[PDB]
């Protein structure tokens, strides 16, 4: 669905003092760190920022560290798969006690068997005793079904 | 003649164990008009620690690191007991699940204040101290 | 609260015996940070006096806050103090 | 591995001899018998660059930090 | 923590103590201890 | 801290914005996440 | 004791006025070069 | 003292107040039951004033409820209950004025 | 609190009104903090050869994560080697520990020992008013093993030198080290604050003296005036002349 | 012969330096990939930078008045064409060396006749 | 405060008209009147 | 000649947990107190050794620590000559969801030719290094090179 976001948020920044010719280069400088990882405060991970611009204050120096702390806005790309609806992935990994699949290429889906409806069986082929078709109930076939879409629970569920 | 870099601390308080500075000497420092070097001299050398707060709450015990969310992953983000009741929920030591008391900050305060709270807590009267 | 208008600026023009104190305080601690420093250096190694030949010039960053018991404040540039 | 500087029995340095008599059976066509214009009057420093096994470019093609 | 060496994929990895062990980008369930700087002295012997 | 509405082509030209601004990794799966959305 | 359950009665707030009470919560006092602040 | 420590709080003001029994509950973390102290293990009785889930003890224990040794457990409250209840000590004169 | 001596006084009057003489033991067993930046690198790394056990050494290093490398155990070698790379970017990771990566541009910091430069707080018990608890240069003495200041500073404390022993302390940061140095520097206390009446200044034996030469019928020839002149100045000691 | 001998440092041996009697080089290389590599010839020399140490990377580090009294003769080391080692993509070596009089019947490499 | 001026330290030498007569060469300079004269007004006060 | 012997020893943790108990060692440290004196010289932080730092007999090696007791064991180099350490390896200990309880440590030793060392030519010709004569002492060719 619309499971991506963008959220402007306002932080409290820690400019370090060699950067103090020009603040900009140390924000970018951590802001590099931010992106990929989680921020807890929206509970997403970043995947852009732009419009990098701080509530003018001449950023006002901690007591006793000469890094300074100010208020910057910046415009975040969170994705928040928060259990809302139905999204999608390409499966990976398939084996009959869960499913591996790829969401958006890049964030991992480990449905289990329970979460999966009881009807749909698993072929362990002879080549590979694992890597094989998790064949539906209907008895279609999932691997080029790549795409397979589901429910998300937080982690996924198949059972309807 | 003694001289102390450093050494033990207390038992309760964490100060160095049985030199003296203060209760006149804090009139001359302030009477100088020198507040960095008072704050130097009896909070930072004496004991400097960092503890959480819970910025709503405003209590500074209900707080406690979350516990066995995931592999190493990130870290354990503190949270509030007096402020609670899948990412952002989280368990106890004991078990109990909870959630929320996520706005959880860190503030430099000598740990004898620490040990105050902790002695007035033992009497039901606790400060509610709030931050920015 | 409100930000005192640069024009209207009651606080004393003067440096205080106590404003050279602090500013000369962090602007060593900045220094001896690995910050840029906006004088030539004589040879010096102290990172603090390094910024009493800083001062000696008003060449220095840091403005500063003056808070009025009201609420109010006042922001004045090293270079705009006496 | 490397071609070992210094030769044993010669008090010669032969380190330097090695990509610059390589580069003479690779492209000057001459047999083995360039180092003769290399200046190795004796056989004793000469049979070090003659017979040397050069594995340790073999052997490099194996970092593990390859990121790759 | 101890950062270490994916074998395979040849990523850091910045694992824990008391910690499944497998590589986090590719999933090797092997790796090495980088060499830190530490001062050792020889003799030409 | 706030939130605001989006869609799905403004998040694809801002993350195209997004990998023209800055200049490893990172931008690696964000090249793969380009690819995995468009087409 | 005494100063201590009055406050607690009633639950007067302090800002933090006297330097001593800033010292308690390790803070620097308001006087001195600690009166003022400094920016960039 | 660390002059690298980013800490961005500041403590604005300090206010006091009584907490109920409700509180009490919310923060606490375990009770103390059991009047033992300690066992013929020399070990700390669970739900007992040595309660390792109060805080770690030393000789290297972790807390049970931080799951943190010492050096970093702040140390986490427990409560002991009372159907009495009786007044407040402090407040006696006033409670009874 | 920590950083603090605690010792017997002995007067003196070569060393300065300003400075005050220590023994060596302290310069030792008292240290405090540095960040190294790029050109007060060379004394840094030379503290750090000297090691702990010799003034000026270094105590022992902290890292730019926080922790703390000492510098008893190691060699003279081991020093050397880690003094060559006191100053690198040694983090290994942009921010080793998780997404937060300012650490990036932390320095590694010196513990240092005293120096001829230093600002170390003097103090008395009991301080009655401000003048009782100065700030002081430092200047390091060979030889003996108790602190000697000046005479001049008798009076403000109003120790009678019988053995009353004083608190010697030393600010961490920079900040408080430089106000010391500025406000509350002895030479910045001349005047009390109950009346405009200096106390410190010289006493029974430079007044004396003072009065004796003074005096109208005295005489010099060349040799004895400029041994005198210079001997009252004595600028390399303090130098800037 | 601008040298004064090494006295062994017998046990109480840290301190046994001066500038008149060793010199002291160094050197430091990390291989870095080369990245205007067009394709695939394991030379590797184009491949990669700074792949060979050689022994032209042996900086002479003066020592105080050694700098001034050799301002004349530079010192160097007399064949900066020896390839010393071989480096790839990552890998770094970093030290320095520390070189003194010795007599060739202690060890050959003091031996300085390659041959007579 | 107090009768503004300050507390002792440096208000010993106010009621010394005489030494400040004598020379006011080094004073002068010592009060950096060129900067002084700047920024602040004189003549109000003064008037009034 | 220039011998180079490597001797690789792996350490392993479950052989230390007889029965009745489940994993309980780890290798490193209990947090909180450490030898000095030759624990922290040699290893690391992990309980695992420097990688390339010079081992004698007399010397711990690894450490792992009791979970319930929470005191520190250690590993001694049985080995008595000087080795080295070339690469310590962190072995995932099954299919995964494992802690690291086997470590591989690679410790290289050194043997130049020594006196009392056999050499042969390919004719079974075997000799012994007697007393690596003085390269002056030796007689020379009319070129001059030594034999
Ligand atoms: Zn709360
Ligand atoms: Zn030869
Ligand atoms: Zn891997
Ligand atoms: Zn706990």
């Amino acid at each position: 669905d619309l499971s991506l976001y963008k959220q402007t948020v306002d932080l409290y920044l820690s400019i370090a003092p060699g950067h103090s010719r020009d603040p900009l280069n140390a924000i970018q400088e951590h802001m590099d760190s931010m992106i990929l990882s989680k921020l807890p405060r929206i509970n997403g991970i970043v995947l852009a920022y732009d419009n990098i611009r701080f509530l003018e204050k001449s950023a006002k120096v901690m007591y006793d560290s000469p890094f300074s702390f100010i208020w910057v806005r910046v415009d975040v790309l969170v994705f928040s798969p928060k259990k809302g609806d139905c999204l999608e992935g390409k499966i990976n990994l398939v084996s009959p006690s869960h499913i591996g699949l790829l969401i958006l290429g890049i964030f991992n889906a480990s449905i289990p068997r329970k979460s999966i409806p009881k009807d749909w069986i698993f072929i362990e082929p002879d080549t590979t005793e694992e890597q094989g078709r998790w064949k539906t109930n209907d008895g279609n076939i999932l691997e080029p079904g790549k795409d397979l879409e589901f429910v998300v629970d937080g982690q996924g569920t198949l059972a309807n | 003649f003694q001289v102390r870099t450093t050494g033990p601390i207390h038992n309760l308080t964490r100060q160095p164990v049985k030199i003296r500075f203060g209760e006149m000497e804090r009139d001359a420092v302030i009477g100088h008009g020198t507040s960095f070097l008072m704050q130097d001299r009896l909070m930072n050398c004496s004991d400097y620690a960092q503890s959480w707060v819970c910025r709503d709450c405003g209590s500074i015990i209900s707080i406690m690191s979350t516990i066995s969310m995931n592999g190493v992953g990130s870290a354990s983000e503190v949270r509030c007991r007096s402020c609670a009741k899948t990412s952002d929920i989280w368990q106890d030591g004991s078990g109990k699940k909870f959630v929320g008391g996520t706005n959880t900050t860190l503030i430099a305060l000598p740990s004898v204040f620490n040990y105050l709270t902790a002695e007035l807590t033992a009497m039901n009267i606790k400060m509610m101290l709030e931050v920015k | 609260g409100k930000a005192v208008a640069k024009e209207d600026r009651t606080t004393t023009p003067y440096m205080t015996k106590y404003e050279r104190a602090r500013i000369l305080g962090t602007r060593a601690l900045q220094i001896s940070m690995n910050a840029p420093v906006l004088v030539d250096l004589e040879g010096e190694t102290d990172p603090l006096q390094i910024a009493m030949k800083e001062l000696a010039q008003k060449k220095i960053p840091l403005l500063v806050r003056r808070y009025l018991p009201d609420g109010s404040y006042e922001d004045w540039s090293v270079a705009e103090l006496i | 591995m490397i071609i070992p500087i210094r030769c044993f029995s010669c008090g010669k340095v032969i380190g330097d001899k090695w990509d610059t008599y390589l580069t003479l059976l690779q492209e000057d066509n001459t047999e083995g018998e360039a180092l003769d214009k290399l200046g190795l009057q004796r056989y004793c420093c000469r049979r070090m660059i003659l017979t040397h096994v050069d594995l340790i470019e073999k052997l490099l093609c194996y970092n593990p930090l390859s990121k790759q | 923590t101890m950062i270490y060496l994916c074998a395979d994929c040849g990523a850091r990895n910045t694992i824990q103590a008391k910690e499944v062990i497998r590589c986090r980008e590719c999933g090797h369930r092997v790796m090495y201890k980088m060499r830190t700087k530490r001062m050792v002295q020889f003799e030409a012997r | 801290r706030k939130s605001e509405k989006l869609d799905k082509d403004a998040s694809s030209k801002f993350l195209n914005r997004y990998i023209q601004t800055i200049e490893e990794s990172v931008l690696s799966q964000l090249n793969r996440v380009l690819m995995y959305l468009k087409g | 004791c005494h100063f201590l359950t009055e406050a607690a009665l009633r639950g007067d707030v302090d800002d933090l006025s006297n330097p001593s009470s800033r010292l308690v919560v390790g803070r620097v006092g308001n006087f001195g070069t600690g009166s003022f602040d400094i920016f960039t | 003292m660390n002059i690298a420590q980013p800490v961005s709080s500041e403590i604005k003001s300090v206010k006091f107040g009584i907490y109920d029994v409700d509180d009490v509950e919310k923060i606490s973390v375990k009770q103390i039951v059991n009047p033992v102290l300690l066992d013929n293990l020399n070990h700390p009785t669970n739900g007992g004033l040595y309660d390792l889930a109060l805080g770690p003890y030393l000789k290297n224990s972790v807390c049970a409820t931080c799951h943190l040794d010492e050096r970093y457990c702040p140390g986490h409250f427990g409560h002991i209950v009372l159907p009495i209840p009786a007044y407040h000590p402090l407040f006696f004169s006033q409670m009874y004025n | 609190v920590n950083y603090a001596a605690r010792s017997v006084i002995s007067p003196d009057p070569n060393i300065e009104t300003n400075e005050i003489g220590v023994p060596p033991v302290f310069a030792t067993k008292l240290t405090y903090p540095e960040p190294v930046t790029l050109y007060n690198f060379n004394e840094m790394r030379n503290a750090v050869i000297n090691g702990p056990h010799k003034w000026p050494g270094a105590s022992h290093i902290q890292n730019e994560d926080g922790t703390l490398i000492s510098l008893m155990p190691l060699t003279i070698e081991q020093r050397t080697a880690l003094a060559n790379q006191l100053l690198t970017p040694q983090s290994n990771l942009i921010s080793s520990p998780y997404s937060y990566s300012r650490l990036i541009n932390t320095n590694k910091k010196v513990y240092r020992h005293v120096r001829n430069g230093d600002m170390l707080i003097l103090n008395r018990q009991p301080t009655l008013h401000k003048p009782s608890m100065m700030a002081h240069k430092a200047r390091i003495l060979p030889g003996e093993k108790t602190i000697r200041m000046h005479y001049a500073n008798c009076n403000s404390y109003n120790a009678d030198f019988d053995g009353d022993e004083m608190n010697m302390h030393f600010p961490q940061s920079t900040n408080a080290r430089s106000e010391a140095q500025f406000i509350a520097n002895t030479d910045s206390q001349y005047l009390v604050p109950t009346s405009g009446d200096p106390l410190r200044g010289l006493i029974q034996d430079h007044v004396v003296m003072g009065v004796w030469l003074t005096c109208k019928d005295t005489f010099y020839t060349r040799d004895e005036y400029q041994q005198l002149l210079f001997q009252a100045l004595k600028p390399d000691e303090t130098g800037m002349y | 012969d601008m040298f004064k001998w090494f006295q062994h440092p017998l046990p109480g041996q840290e301190a046994t330096h001066t500038d008149y009697d060793t010199v002291v080089f160094s050197l430091n290389k990390k291989c870095e990939f080369n990245k205007n590599a067009a394709t695939d010839e394991k030379d590797p020399k184009r491949l990669y930078v700074n792949s060979e140490v050689y022994s032209g990377d042996l900086i002479w580090k003066p020592q105080g008045r050694q700098e001034e009294r050799f301002a004349d003769n530079p010192i160097r080391v007399v064949n900066p064409d020896i390839v010393v080692a071989k480096l790839r993509p990552g890998q770094e070596i970093d030290l320095e060396a520390h070189a003194i009089l010795g007599i060739g019947q202690d060890h050959a490499k003091f031996s300085p006749v390659a041959t007579a | 405060y107090g009768e503004d001026s300050l507390d002792v330290t440096k208000q010993k030498h106010l009621t010394q008209f005489e030494f400040s007569a004598k020379n006011y060469k080094s004073l002068i300079q010592k009060y950096k009147v060129k900067s002084v004269l700047s920024a602040v007004d004189s003549e109000t006060a003064s008037s009034y | 000649g220039y011998g180079t012997v490597y001797k690789g020893e792996s350490f392993d943790l479950s052989q230390k947990r007889r029965r009745g108990e489940p994993v309980v060692h780890h290798f490193g440290f209990a947090p909180g107190s450490t030898p000095r004196r030759e624990w922290l010289q040699k290893l690391d932080a992990d309980g695992l050794p420097f990688i390339g730092i010079k081992l004698e007999d007399g010397d711990p090696i690894v450490a792992y620590y009791d979970e319930s007791t929470g005191q520190n064991f250690i590993e001694t180099y049985h080995g008595t000559e000087p080795g080295f350490v070339d690469e310590v390896r962190l072995l995932g200990n099954d299919v995964g969801d494992s802690e690291c309880q086997q470590i591989h440590v690679k410790l290289r030793i050194t043997r130049s030719p020594i006196i009392g060392d056999k050499f042969s030519s390919r004719h079974g010709q075997k000799g012994i290094c007697s007393q690596k004569w003085p390269t002056v002492d030796m007689p020379f060719t009319e070129s001059g090179m030594q034999p």
